[PDB]
């Protein structure tokens, strides 16, 4: 299953486990945020 | 629910990650419950930098990648540039050997490595000096041999940047008479210590199909018992005609990992033993001249530089001599446009190169799959379910060298 | 086609890639291909690995799946046409003549100069118990970069797959989460295309600085 | 016995006996190996005449474009080096240099040699760029300065062959 | 601190120099590998060399209690803001030595995925060359880091050094003007 | 001696020094509870935590190694016990804890603190507590002239415990082994 | 009253050309400028610390600690501190500049216009 589930993001200014990765699309991926987290 | 689960940083800078490797952990008060991986906090753009640099002159850049496995990469490297050039059957059999002898001993010290900083991670502070004393004693025969302590750029395409210095086999014969005795000491901190056992047996299990299926090469996946290793099927480099065991283990945890890697260490002194019995007098270099490194390095009163029989040669009577040495040293060979992806026995596992030529002088494309970066799919595995102490174990046995992940 | 695939066209002797330092040298035309397919006895286990392969496979489904089969340097390249990506590789996977348990990644490669089929990921594959290995090579246009995911079929891709796209854009649609892996989620550009500078910076000396590598002259 | 799970402290306690391994640098430093990738260093002929051309293929192969290299005419008014080229201006960004050794293997007149002297550091971004003068080696004994015209007689091609003395 | 508010007298100047031995005697590092020039660090630290000789086995791994910055490695794009966090996290005071060309300049990495230089991210007090530096060459930098160290101003003796300081850098002609023999 | 080496690994625990420094391993924890302070309150977590060395080897030879008493060799050495001699054996025998706890840290792992608290709820807390038992019926019996049959139960019970420690140890448990099953991911054969 | 601009950066050359970019009345809609030039880290930072600054002007590319760390620590250092532009070295030095919470980042060399446009925008 997702091998080791996708990290969050990393953005300038925001790198917290609470930041959402990118989806090539640009929208933000319900994986990398772990599920406990309130988004962000 | 969420309220009973953290969730932390084992972070890029945290004694047991290597300073850029980022695990971001859930844990139900200490137990891991997800294990998230962060990467390329030590990318360095290797990749796209050679495309802009010769051959011979990417190597520099390649044993940067994984720089506990620099002799790994640059074999790699200039493998997959003799089998663009198809030069890989004129190779002389002096500059083979060495390069056995030399990916031996640097196995035997990206292990050293590996446990030194696995045992100080665990606690073992002891086992980081005892190894590294272990590993400076290898290390004075890299620098030696090439003048360098790491990221050597001694394989190049087609043979090497030049042979042994004459007491350059007296001190690997010294190394071969010491490595069991001084192994031995480190050994006696970890092998049977009730202390470290307790650490890491049973603990990071990864089952056979789990390694399958997250393309888990190395000690890890020779932890299951399966006996994979490239230096036996697959041979590269003259493997083929050393005698050597592929060690394998059936714990398939951290302890047989680390016991993996401790018996790999034996048998690289073994092939290097053999090195020396089949160390034979020649040519490091192919002979074509058209292709071979042109420069022979002498030391002389003033340092290390050209040999002077070789600055005569080019300035003073070779015009031919002068032309190849300028165009080797500038522009360098220019490969034949293709593909090809070989790979090596890196000690972290399968090191594999896709080396892609436009027949340009520079490399069009090099791709390392590196074997950390495969076996960094394992933290999940390895981690979650289990405690975070027990974690740090895991991290450790899976030996990542974060410059080969990031590349 | 059987033609090979050219990923560049040198103009003139010696390498420049423009006007050249000489007159009078610069009107060679040399393309730069790729080796083209192998013309049938592929060598050593290739054949038996292949035969199988097309004996799996039906003949309408193997002609229209794999696109060439190209021999170098004793090494064995399927180039296998896209959509179809997740069957070949399930069927390698799977069949047991074939078995090629181990995939070992995945590497983009980008070649601008190749019309409509400028992105190639490769797939090193190897079969533990039949001590083989080869490699899928699927090759994507740049307006529609997207390529079948394996991840059904090799969990090991899902980290490769997504390196790959960080660095070239190429879209594994059905891959669980394509976040950039290396670079930074805010990261413009894809680094490992042609397209995307350098980003060097000047080299500082007393009175001078030398431009990167990718500014100053080659050959 | 259970006595081979404490085998470290027999270790740890033999090694407490048995003395200190640690080089004493930089009291007493230790030996570098002689074929080291030390400092960069530009060599001069007997006669004094500095061996480097200015042939800039030093910098040519440095991976790390560390090497800035400008040739300049040697004249009789004013000579540097045997025959028509030498090197006016030589530096190399120290932090830049990945001390790999191509420079070397590049250099056709042996003009660039590698010193096992290592002790290199400062607190300027500027101080690490060492220019041509200090790279030279030492004016050996016998040498005479680098602005002279060549020895008696001899010439560039008596130089390359070693067929030179002070 | 009181320590540094002091009269410019004798008082300062011994304060001065002990601290300044101390400091330079007790110069733990944070526990910060990033690359080759950690491995070099740890065989710096490891027995054929002592690098707890000079008062620094502790290599801290929380950054509050470490007082130096071995950068030690290639400072990525993605890693710049991890080293800055984790340098602005030391307590002053604190300094920063860029350990390898890669930290100090880029190093042969002149590419868009490297910082080229924690200059460009913390303040450096001394750059060490080598790729990597051995570990000689390492002891070199942290004792000429300790020279640094023990001639260090202190309150008003501080500002006046600023000031000092200041003023010289704001005449230096820049590297790229200082145009010798190159025609 | 049980009571003694009971004492002492507790005391090692107590003072969370290798191989229990748990609640700081940085290994795992980067600097565990001290991360977060620095200057002199890190300095004085640390002064403290070698203060309670101090006082628990202390006591451990106040308790166990004759307090102040001189040391065999210069047990019949005359005034060896009086004036400040005393203070010298003291200190002596504190050194010689502070030793051992160097020695300690020098070559072993740390345990997880789980483990450790298993070895302390699975082993230390038994072992004291039955040689508790054993050493009050040792004495009452000795009080009682039964002699041989105190010396007879001493040696046999530790002989006992030796055995039943090894039982938890190697010959009843931390000393098996199993195997697993594959999965659908077309695993390989293993040889 | 007079906008006071700290200009930080060890190149001289860079200090002057940020000085003509900006004049000593840009956008004559606008107060005059004054310049504090400062071409060390610890020196920019006291400066700051004094305040009443409406903008500081980092080089990206200095030298012992560049305009982006020194850009990130004043934001963190000083309380209303005032808006940062930072020169940047590197076209990818953008996201680093962005990093740095800089309200702007203008690449070198410094184009007159681009710089006073820039600092127009920040300075209204
Ligand atoms: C005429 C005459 C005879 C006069 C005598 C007057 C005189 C000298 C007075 C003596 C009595 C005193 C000292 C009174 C003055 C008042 C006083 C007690 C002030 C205290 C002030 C204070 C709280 C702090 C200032 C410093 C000081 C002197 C404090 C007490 C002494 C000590 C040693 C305290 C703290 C230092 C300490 C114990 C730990 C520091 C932290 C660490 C980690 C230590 C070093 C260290 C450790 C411990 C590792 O574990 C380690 C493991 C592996 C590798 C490396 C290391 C490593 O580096
Ligand atoms: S040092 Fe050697 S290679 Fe470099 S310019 Fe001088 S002669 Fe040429
Ligand atoms: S050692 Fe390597 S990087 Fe340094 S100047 Fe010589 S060739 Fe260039
Ligand atoms: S400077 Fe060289 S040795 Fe140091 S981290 Fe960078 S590549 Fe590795």
């Amino acid at each position: 299953h997702p091998t080791p589930l996708p990290n969050p993001g990393v953005y300038a200014r925001h790198n917290s486990v609470d930041v959402p990765a990118r989806l090539p699309d640009g929208s933000e991926s319900p994986l990398s945020v772990s599920t406990i987290l309130p988004h962000r | 629910q969420a309220g009973e689960r953290i969730v932390v940083n084992m972070g890029p800078q945290h004694p047991s990650t290597h300073g850029v490797l980022r695990l971001i952990l859930e844990i139900e008060g200490e137990i891991i419950t997800e294990a998230r991986c962060g990467i390329g906090y030590l990318h360095t753009g290797i990749e796209k930098n050679l495309e802009y640099r010769n051959w011979t002159q990417g190597v520099t850049f390649v044993t940067r990648m994984d720089y506990l496995s620099p002799f790994f990469n640059e074999t790699a490297y200039c493998l997959g540039v003799e089998k663009l050039l198809g030069i890989t059957d004129d190779i002389p059999e002096r500059a083979s050997v060495i390069r056995v002898m030399l990916m031996e001993l640097n196995r035997i010290s990206s292990h050293l490595v590996a446990l030194a900083t696995g045992g100080m991670e665990l606690g073992a502070m002891s086992a980081m000096f005892y190894g590294f004393r272990e590993r400076e004693e290898i290390l004075r025969v890299f620098e030696s041999i090439t003048g360098l302590r790491m990221n050597h750029a001694y394989i190049r395409p087609g043979g090497l940047a030049a042979d042994l210095p004459d007491d350059a086999i007296t001190q690997v014969r010294r190394l071969v008479e010491i490595l069991p005795k001084r192994l031995k000491d480190l050994e006696d901190l970890l092998n049977e210590n009730y202390i470290w056992k307790a650490r890491t047996v049973g603990v990071g299990y990864l089952d056979l199909t789990g390694c399958m299926a997250l393309g888990i090469t190395g000690p890890i996946l020779r932890s299951t018992g399966l006996p994979h290793d490239l230096r036996k099927a697959q041979p590269y480099c003259g493997y083929e005609n050393y005698e050597f065991d592929v060690i394998t283990d059936d714990r398939c945890d951290s302890y047989g990992r680390y016991i993996i890697r401790v018996k790999e260490m034996h048998e690289s002194v073994k092939i290097v033993e053999q090195c020396l019995a089949r160390l034979k007098p020649g040519p490091v270099m192919i002979s074509d001249k058209k292709l071979a490194w042109p420069a022979d390095l002498k030391l002389g009163p003033d340092g290390l530089g050209n040999s002077p029989e070789h600055i005569a040669k080019i300035m003073g009577r070779s015009m031919e001599g002068l032309i190849h040495h300028f165009k080797l040293v500038t522009e360098g060979i220019r490969v034949p446009p293709g593909q090809v992806y070989v790979a090596v026995e890196s000690p972290r596992g399968e090191l594999g190169v896709h080396m892609v030529s436009d027949g340009g002088t520079r490399p069009y494309r090099v791709h390392y799959r590196d074997p950390s970066f495969t076996n960094l799919q394992a933290v999940a595995a390895t981690c979650e379910g289990g405690m975070v102490a027990d974690a740090i174990a895991a991290v450790a046995s899976i030996d990542p060298v974060m410059g080969g992940v990031d590349r | 086609g059987d033609e090979p695939e050219i990923i560049a066209v040198r103009r003139g002797m010696f390498g420049n890639r423009d006007t050249g330092d000489t007159s009078g040298y610069g009107r060679l035309v040399r393309p730069v291909a790729l080796p083209g397919s192998t013309p049938r006895p592929y060598g050593g286990y290739f054949d038996a690995v292949m035969d199988r392969l097309a004996e799996v496979l039906g003949e309408e489904r193997y002609a229209m799946s794999i696109e060439r089969v190209v021999v170098y340097r004793d090494q064995l390249t399927i180039e296998v046409s896209r959509v179809q990506l997740p069957a070949v590789a399930s069927v390698l996977r799977d069949d047991p003549d074939l078995r090629f348990e181990l995939c070992l990644g995945v590497s983009g490669v980008h070649y601008p100069e190749d019309t409509g089929r400028e992105l190639h990921a490769v797939y090193p594959l190897m079969s533990i118990t039949h001590n083989r290995r080869i490699q899928l090579e699927v090759a994507a246009p740049d307006a529609d970069p997207h390529i079948p995911s394996l991840y059904a079929v090799y969990p090991t891709t899902d980290w490769h797959e997504r390196e790959t796209y960080d660095f070239f854009g190429i879209i594994f649609d059905g891959h669980p989460s394509l976040t950039r892996i290396e670079m930074p989620d805010d990261w413009e550009g894809h680094p490992q295309r042609k397209d995307y500078p350098l980003g060097g910076i000047p080299v500082e000396y007393h009175g001078a600085q030398i431009p990167p590598p990718d500014q100053r002259r080659s050959y | 016995k259970f006595l081979d799970a404490l085998a470290g402290f027999a270790v740890t306690l033999g090694s407490m006996f048995k003395k200190p391994i640690t080089e004493g640098y930089p009291e007493k430093p230790g030996p570098v190996a002689p074929r080291y990738h030390g400092r960069h260093q530009l060599n001069r002929y007997p006669d004094g005449l500095e061996k480097c051309i200015g042939c800039e293929l030093c910098a040519w192969a440095c991976p790390a474009d560390a090497i800035y290299v400008e040739g300049a005419d040697n004249t009789a008014d004013e000579r540097y080096s045997p025959g028509e080229r030498y090197g006016r201006v030589y530096q190399i960004n120290y932090l830049r240099c990945i001390g790999c050794g191509l420079c070397i293997e590049a250099c056709p007149t042996r003009a660039l040699t590698m010193t096992t002297e290592y002790e290199m550091a400062d607190d300027n971004r500027a101080d690490l760029i060492w220019g041509k003068d200090k790279l030279l080696a030492p004016l050996q004994e016998g040498m005479q300065a680098p602005p002279h015209d060549m020895a008696p007689g001899k010439t560039d091609d008596d130089y390359y062959l070693g067929n030179v003395t002070p | 601190g009181l320590e540094e508010r002091l009269p410019g007298g004798i008082l300062l100047s011994t304060v001065e120099t002990v601290a300044g031995y101390v400091r330079k005697g007790s110069l733990w590092p944070a526990t910060f590998g990033l690359a080759c020039c950690a491995i070099e660090m740890m065989s710096t630290a490891g027995p054929r060399f002592d690098i707890a000789r000079f008062g620094m086995e502790r290599f801290s791994a929380t950054p509050r209690q470490a007082d130096l910055m071995i950068v030690a490695g290639r400072v990525s794009q993605k890693m710049a803001p991890v080293l800055r966090q984790i340098y602005d996290q030391m307590v002053e005071p604190k300094w920063v030595l860029a350990m390898g060309v890669c930290a100090s300049s880029g190093g042969m990495f002149n590419n868009y995925a490297v910082v080229q230089g924690v200059d460009h991210v913390v303040p450096v007090d001394i750059y060490l060359p080598g790729c990597p530096p051995r570990p000689e060459m390492l002891l070199h930098a942290i004792l000429k880091l300790h020279d640094k160290i023990q001639q260090m101003p202190l309150g008003v003796n501080r500002e006046e050094a600023i000031r000092e300081a200041e003023q010289a850098a704001l005449a230096v002609p820049p590297t790229i003007e200082l145009k010798g023999l190159l025609r | 001696l049980p009571s003694f080496l009971v004492y002492v690994v507790s005391m090692v625990g107590e003072t969370n020094r290798a191989p229990f420094d748990l609640p700081e391993a940085e290994g795992e924890l980067v600097g565990g509870f001290h991360t977060e302070y620095s200057s002199l309150k890190f300095a004085m977590f640390m002064l403290a935590e070698y203060v309670n060395m101090t006082t628990v080897s202390a006591l451990a030879t106040t308790m166990f190694l004759g307090g102040w008493h001189a040391p065999f060799p210069f047990n019949l050495i005359d005034g060896a016990n009086s004036g400040w001699w005393p203070l010298l054996w003291f200190t002596a025998k504190v050194w010689t804890f502070m030793f051992l706890y160097f020695w300690l840290r020098a070559t072993l792992p740390r345990l997880r603190y789980d483990q450790f608290m298993a070895l302390g709820w699975k082993v230390l807390i038994p072992v004291s507590l039955l040689w508790i038992m054993v050493v009050a019926i040792t004495r009452s019996l000795r009080q009682h002239g039964e002699g041989t049959w105190a010396a007879w139960l001493l040696t046999a019970a530790v002989v006992v415990v030796v055995a039943l420690i090894w039982g938890l140890a190697t010959s009843l448990r931390r000393r098996t082994v199993q195997p697993p099953p594959p999965q659908s991911t077309g695993a390989y054969p293993v040889p | 009253a007079p906008l006071r601009i700290l200009v930080y950066s060890d190149n001289p050359r860079t200090r002057e050309q940020v000085r003509l970019a900006l004049g000593k009345r840009i956008h004559p809609e606008l107060p005059e400028i004054e310049y504090v030039d400062v071409a060390t880290a610890p020196m920019a930072i006291s400066q700051m610390d004094a305040g009443g600054f409406d903008l500081a002007i980092l080089d990206g590319e200095a030298t012992p600690a560049g305009g982006m760390g020194v850009a990130k620590q004043v934001k963190d250092e000083i309380d209303d501190c005032p808006p940062i532009l930072v020169l940047t070295g590197r076209a990818d030095d953008a996201w680093l500049a962005k990093w740095s919470r800089a309200e702007a980042a203008v690449p070198h060399p410094i184009d007159p216009i681009r710089l006073s446009d820039a600092v127009v925008s920040l300075l209204r």
